[PDB]
């Protein structure tokens, strides 16, 4: 019949293709659908969505509800930070396990702004002014409140509203980070610091608790679709 | 799966105004953007989240099933000349959690089988090309019981005839749920059993019904036995396509045990890391 | 540009805020500390239409007789407290004419309002976070799959506990066959800081006393077995623990206040009555 | 010639395909049709005939005609059930070789409302009024005509007209039923009771007999085409 | 094969039309619809009839026959190096069951032809690639009774050569019936036997017409015979196109025995139930 | 959208109600107790129409003078009683002058009106199913298959009778070469209570009297042999069996009486003689 | 389906071919091109550029 | 003519002069002996703009702090000389408060004017080519690969020396770990010659005094790390050695001066304290 020529290709069998096949139920009359709610048209919808940080990943607390919590006291003023993490969302143990981190870590590459949203979880008595500050990568990781607050960063009021979110910019030479602990590609460094210090009256807990959520925000992306590394059969 | 908003240039502020303040108690999450909480420029964004769609994010082949089949000969009780397989992606993990992602999902399905066949032992003799059936059995189908059975006639059921060396078999399902969406989770039971009735009565297992019955896959070598015995394995590829999907859940952090949710192994996923330590 | 033809029949074949009040029937609730109310998915529950009516017979809708506030248990939220999960609709079943709609019928649909009430002083700490999961799946306790028993996975109002950690049921000749929700896992092998992916409401304790969970009816069909299929999850978990000017030993109530909304019931016969734990 | 590249699925062969193939007999004078009585166009045409239910399957009566005929008598009322089946058009021993079963066996998942029409094959002499009952499932199957009369039913006056149609409604969860034996898609139970009972007077037969048939309505379908369990070969 | 009807809203009734009572001693099946005996809402219908078509019924490849061939040598007895199969679908029991779902059938068919060969011995070398000829032998036409006699010239038999490892061949033929159908039964005899006429002479089989006589296929290995044998089998699907179908029968419910509607065994196909068992 | 071309010639290359009165020549039928009359797949008979003509001599229509009834021998109805059949034309082949042009002819067509008639009292109780299946095929009573000899398999007005089991044919020497149609199996190897897809009625002795079917001319030519082919086939089963006030030994007569209509006849020659059993 | 003839070179690889391949990212967001100073467009723009002759090749 | 259609969705998988004065902030450089200026790739440096701002947080620009000439160590051309290199921005880390800048964000960006001095009599010999390289990756000094450390490939403003022939680090204990850039391999591998692909300006001694080179930014990225990457490295060779009227032992000064231009910085933090060599 008409002439043709098989170019190299053929005959293989690529999973990414994408070509029409013939149906082996021809004729078949498909149930329609109805409206079911909660309808997912992006991965990166779920992405956007707060999910609590693993944040206290020691050794009695990792792998235990007491891992989202982090304890605040009513101790003297300090410089040390409350917490410490790095900007690293798919590598990071305290942000791979995350909402975020299983979604991004199914593609290799991300970009976009983060939302950090911190919960104070004390008495409507206690009171006190928190730092939470995102470094750029390139220097030191801060130690001290005073080489956090020259990075970005917002001072938090505990009072009435008990919530904080800090938007840690895209701030990156790539247009695209990776998905792995990467030096060229690193992406900076979030830490926490007392402002003032957690003020309590008498007859009140000493001892308060901060919940931290990451999502995303409306500019994120990620690209190349990848197999991740947190599931795994055997045999 | 369209572009993403631009971001706008900010000033410094001072008003009442305090987006980074919230509430989480309300179940909502904060849609603030960089500008808010810092000083931005103007940049006209170019990326977009197509790679991200939920299309894309089940655009692959994933095998499901590895079934594996003889030609030896019928005297041979160690070879099996014909395999079923009940149809379901729960025989591995990575699809099973990419699909969990998700409460319910509708799509058609495009199977590829992948077969490779080898040989067994030397000093028998040569075999000629193979050919193998792959008959789809329906629920309440008659299922082979011998490998040159009546059922094989494939008079109703669908059965696609793959010669061995060409390219990969392939064909294409539409959305066959007696549901108007594929269930990855039940909370329930087929039967309730009833006051009265013994124990051993209306006893079903927890979230099994039949949802998720679709019948099962019988496949054998067509072929007469060569006096040398020829070893092949069925890869059965699934790619949804038409993705629609409901009810989004955290992805699955532990090994998976079994069909359902059980837990047993590994349930300490996550590491060792100071609180202060980046 | 590119170019394409399908050369298929089957389209298969082709490439790929604080004060509110809520009034239900002869049921009304009055909140002054709330933290809003959430709408699962933002769509409210509302009744089959014509377009998706599976059943053909009439369905009886009993309105106010069943679309009305029934207050479970009490549970008492300690420090050592774990977590607690109820079923829906199976935490109704013995709540006046729903669950006698329920038992009467092979089908039933509904939506819910959950209202989680939980107030402690301005010196108490704590927060609970709340969750609606459809198809909340829960692990076994057995290394038999999906062993569990219809008994145990439906406990009714006073609902069930989550575990600190997983046990392992051993007893062969009498298996509990019970469920071993860990908390941390969510019961379902998923980390329970992900689970804010479902619809939810926190109470913290200095900012709100109660949640509000408007639950449509979710499912892969229109209309399904109430006894045979829970259509929605509540799960409580302690996110931050319960804690109170360093006396110890506080406890303080949870109620759970649900509503089950739009009812609709189809296939009326003799009342079902299931088999007792 | 043209450059080509051969995609995976080439050279296969699939039963279900739909493709041009050279014609064995070029030229050929087809003959032509004529107007054949009793063209069938789809095979739910022949699902929507009546066909006679085989109910009594007990030992001496199957696989003979007695196990189409179910005996009714003039006793005492009594709220047993006269006959009980199970609505699984295509699995259920009853069902399954009717007309509408063997056209279900060929294929997976059905959809829609049927009819049970029975038969009063007694004398003109005999009234009575029976109970034709259909319960959704979920509940106990009902052993009595108390339990029976909650969910569907017809109460049927056995007079001049010797004949009742029950629509089953399709009252489903899912979109499409399986054409097996299965517990998340079972159908339900049909059952009979006596609601007053059969009464004749002296000089006639205190025995009589009922027909079942079954059908689909216009709103049946059926797909996903499979091979049928019904017919074998041997060797 | 187009939508089904929707489903409108009924309410209570009262009235003296009595849809539900009727009478099938007419012979007519009563067209009730839910919404006569029971309250129902409306459902605007998605479902459709498309796969339950006489086409879809039919648009199956089906296998109806197996023939096996040689290439051993012309001196061994014991290999058959052609095969003459009779053209038929009573060879197998599924088409054959649903062709006979009704009486009178018009429709083009595609012949496929599978193709697998092997090895029969291992110490006497290897073949090359073979060559296969199909000859369809229409009724009258010479039968070759030799491998290499000069029938295979095919000078006006539609001939198909087949080379091993090629996929599946495959042939269109048209409605090929010398009558307005095909019958699938004929309630008859070829002959009349005429009075007078001795016994032996006149006698016809029951049911046996040239309507089904489609002449055969005869199926041989082109290449000379290598060393060693090789054993060939061609199996045929058979796939009904442009299908109508007349006069509607009840599907066989036994065992076919022979050509014709004969039963011998399985006479019992119906299980054992309860009268009142669910 | 899909694209679809065509790159043969040959086409097959592609793709895929109680009162009535029935009047015909000099005969006539009332009946008052019918259940109305079924035309069997809503086909009337009719004549070759030019576009459908095989034969080219000119046919001979005899018309009134066999388009009549004859009433063909009466059977007894019993308890024990299995069912009946007859083969059409072959139950009309000694009636009148349609046997004449049926033997004289090389070619026949005609469409038929059977009428059944079974009366019975008030007090009887019994169903006939009376079925027209195009194709009759009976089956065998021997290993050989299509065994069965012309003599029995045109049996003639008298017909045959259903049986209760099949009992096979061991003689050898002189094999009985007749029929064995199992009712239930309707003796054709399918389940006598399918045979409802054939156009039928039934006599139900509480409703009617009479069964009337009217049989188009079916058959894959449009004119055939009516010596070598029987177009029809008419079974009656009892459904129901028959009953009288407890006396036992009750039979009542049921008799056949069809017209042949709209006869044509074509290749005139001597007569034909078959052989007799 | 459609009437088919393979033609020679079918199969074949030619590394200079221009043919379409099946994306193995599909929808991957790309990142956009930046205004970088010093695109090339030819090579004959390379060869353009005066260079200095290695002129004096001796053992030294 | 030909026909081109694409069968998919991603485009991937589709078919393929003398006097001059340069006034910046409070610094001015006036030339009379200058061969005219080069514009690195005809780009004049900018700023960041809105369609390709990677960085959310608002950039500090501080102009005429930073954008301002800064002198570095003066060199000594001798006929020994083989050439030196410096790193930009790395030779202005301690320059002002561009340095303070450099330091104290996470990314940097600037274009540069380079403006090289060498002025010697009429009575003088000499050429040195001056070289802007993009990316002036150099070559080690150990058989380890990408082994030099951070403190010796950022020399600062001193900068480093080209070698006449390569020289391997042995010392196991203590490897130097420096670059080991030679001359005619222009330090990374390829003919020295063809180093006039880069931007690039002679001073021919008998000609001009001076070089001035204009780089844009030039970076894979929009904005980088300053203290990770250089952007730029200047390289000077003696294309022809000097001499002067055969009195030998005459050594003539080099003067580097370098003002950044559109310095943008974000990413302010504490400020980065790099390891000293
Ligand atoms: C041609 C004969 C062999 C190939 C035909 C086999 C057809 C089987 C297709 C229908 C059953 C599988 C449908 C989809 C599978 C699961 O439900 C989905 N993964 C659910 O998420
Ligand atoms: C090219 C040579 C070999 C292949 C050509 C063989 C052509 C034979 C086709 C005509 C005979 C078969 C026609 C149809 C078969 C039966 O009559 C149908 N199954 C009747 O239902």
């Amino acid at each position: 019949g008409l002439p043709v020529l098989n170019t190299p290709g053929s005959n293989q069998y690529l999973t990414a293709d994408n070509y029409q096949s013939p149906c082996a139920i021809p004729e078949f009359d498909v149930t329609p659908p109805i409206d079911i709610p909660g309808e997912v048209r992006n991965m990166m919808e779920l992405a956007e969505i707060d999910t609590m940080i693993p944040l206290n990943l020691t050794n009695q607390r990792k792998n235990t509800m007491d891992m989202y919590r982090v304890e605040l006291n009513d101790a003297a003023h300090s410089d040390t930070p409350i917490l410490c993490l790095s900007l690293s969302p798919a590598s990071d143990p305290r942000l791979a396990h995350t909402m975020l981190g299983e979604i991004l870590n199914y593609y290799t590459h991300w970009a976009g702004s983060l939302k950090f949203t911190f919960l104070f979880c004390g008495s409507m008595m206690a009171t006190g002014k928190l730092l939470v500050s995102y470094a750029p990568p390139g220097a030191e990781a801060p130690k001290s409140r005073k080489e956090a607050m020259l990075g970005t960063h917002v001072i938090w009021d505990i009072g009435l509203q008990s919530s904080c979110t800090m938007v840690v910019p895209w701030i990156s030479n790539t247009t695209y980070r990776l998905t792995i602990n990467d030096s060229f590609t690193e992406g900076g460094y979030i830490s926490m610091f007392y402002q003032t210090r957690v003020v309590v009256p008498l007859s009140t807990p000493r001892k308060m608790d901060i919940l931290g959520f990451v999502s995303a925000c409306n500019d994120f992306s990620v690209r190349l679709l990848r197999d991740t590394t947190h599931i795994s059969q055997e045999a | 799966a369209n572009n993403l908003p631009d971001t706008q240039s900010s000033g410094p502020a001072h008003s009442k105004e305090t987006p980074a303040l919230t509430a989480v108690e309300t179940g909502a999450t904060n849609p603030l953007v960089p500008s808010d909480t810092v000083q931005t420029r103007h940049v006209i964004q170019k990326r977009t989240r197509s790679e991200s769609t939920v299309e894309s994010f089940f655009a692959r082949g994933a095998c499901v099933a590895i079934i594996e089949v003889d030609n030896d000969a019928p005297t041979k009780r160690a070879s099996k000349l014909f395999s079923i397989w009940k149809i379901t992606y729960k025989d591995t993990v990575q699809l099973r959690r990419k699909l969990e992602f998700f409460t319910y999902s509708r799509f058609d399905m495009e199977l590829t089988f992948v077969v490779t066949s080898n040989y067994t032992d030397a000093n028998n003799g040569h075999a000629l090309n193979q050919v193998y059936q792959i008959m789809y059995i329906p629920p309440g189908a008659p299922i082979p019981g011998k490998w040159n059975d009546y059922t094989w006639q494939t008079s109703s059921n669908p059965s696609l005839f793959y010669t061995y060396g060409a390219p990969p078999a392939r064909i294409s399902v539409p959305y066959v749920g007696i549901a108007n969406a594929y269930s990855h989770f039940y909370d329930g039971f087929a039967k309730v059993p009833l006051a009265g009735q013994a124990s051993t009565e209306g006893d079903s297992l927890y979230g099994a019904a039949s949802l998720n019955d679709f019948g099962s896959l019988a496949v054998r070598v067509v072929n007469d036995h060569n006096p040398t015995k020829l070893t092949s394995k069925i890869r059965v590829y699934m790619k949804p396509k038409h993705v629609r999907v409901w009810c989004p859940r955290p992805p699955r952090a532990v090994p998976y045990y079994g069909p359902g949710v059980d837990y047993k192994d590994g349930l300490a996923p996550l590491p060792e890391k100071g609180l202060t330590t980046y | 540009n590119y170019t394409t033809i399908n050369y298929y029949r089957d389209s298969a074949s082709n490439a790929a805020d604080r004060v509110m009040q809520l009034t239900l029937g002869n049921s009304t609730i009055t909140t002054q500390e709330a933290a809003n109310s959430v709408v699962a998915y933002g769509r409210w529950p509302e009744y089959i239409k014509d377009s998706e009516a599976n059943p053909v017979d009439q369905p009886t809708e009993p309105a106010v007789a069943a679309c009305r506030f029934y207050t479970l248990d009490t549970v008492t939220w300690r420090k050592e407290s774990r977590g607690w999960w109820w079923k829906l609709p199976d935490a109704l079943k013995d709540m006046g004419l729903f669950g006698q709609n329920m038992f009467y019928h092979y089908l039933g649909r509904a939506g819910y309002t959950v209202h989680v009430q939980c107030n402690a002083s301005k010196f108490h700490q704590g927060a609970l976070g709340v969750f609606a999961v459809p198809e909340m799946c829960l692990a076994g306790d057995s290394t038999t799959h999906m062993f569990t028993k219809y008994e145990n996975a439906n406990p009714g109002e006073k609902g069930g506990e989550f575990k600190g950690s997983f046990t392992l049921d051993t007893n062969a000749t009498n298996p509990a066959r019970n469920f071993c929700p860990v908390d941390y896992l969510f019961g379902s092998g998923v980390l329970a800081g992900n689970a804010f992916v479902y619809p939810h409401q926190i109470i913290n304790l200095r900012t709100n006393n109660c949640a509000t969970l408007v639950l449509p009816y979710v499912n892969s069909l229109s209309i399904d077995s109430m006894t045979k299929h829970n259509n929605w999850g509540i799960a409580i978990l302690p996110l931050a623990p319960l804690d109170f000017a360093t006396e110890s030993s506080t406890e303080i109530p949870i109620t759970l206040t649900i509503a089950p909304m739009c009812c609709e019931f189809n296939g009326l016969r003799n009342i079902t009555v299931p088999r007792t734990q």
